[PDB]
């Protein structure tokens, strides 16, 4: 990783890749 | 929430870890 401002499709892929995990699961809590 | 925090200021894959939760 490297210090930047994101947006979008990169901020959630970005926030998915640390995670491992997709979320959105059978019936959505979020 | 998290799309206008991390587009006007930096998020670090370790502010977007707490995000997924």
């Amino acid at each position: 990783f490297v210090n930047q401002h994101l947006c979008g499709s990169h901020l959630v892929e970005a926030l998915y890749l640390v995670c491992g995990e997709r979320g959105x699961f059978y019936t959505p809590k979020t | 929430g998290i799309v206008e925090q991390c587009c006007t200021s930096i998020c670090s894959l370790y502010q977007l870890e707490n995000y997924c939760n």
